[PDB]
């Protein structure tokens, strides 16, 4: 980053950037992990596995 | 040329190949709503419900 740019934004208009507001220093904002929670089951009359 | 006693008939031929390229499946997506809005926050949940 330069030395004057603060944050930054993604596609989104989502912060992914911040600078460090005691020292010098420059991180990233990645969200914290997630995806879609698959249920592989059979049927209910079948068992709950 | 149009006439009623003339034919043509071919005396010797030759085997082309040709190409079509035909889609068969695209990518399959899918698109969450509530992380669309918004993720971590419970506003974006009680407004979306």
């Amino acid at each position: 980053f330069l030395p004057f740019q603060q944050f930054g934004r993604d596609i989104a208009d989502t912060t992914d950037a911040v600078r460090d507001p005691q020292t010098l220093e420059i991180l990233d904002i990645t969200p914290c992990s997630f995806g879609g929670v698959s249920v592989i089951t059979p049927g209910t009359n079948t068992s709950n596995q | 040329a149009y006439s009623n006693n003339s034919i043509a008939i071919p005396t010797n031929f030759t085997i082309s190949v040709t190409t079509e390229i035909l889609p068969v499946s695209m990518t399959k997506t899918s698109v969450d709503c509530t992380m669309y809005i918004c993720g971590d926050s419970t506003e974006c949940s009680n407004l979306l419900l």
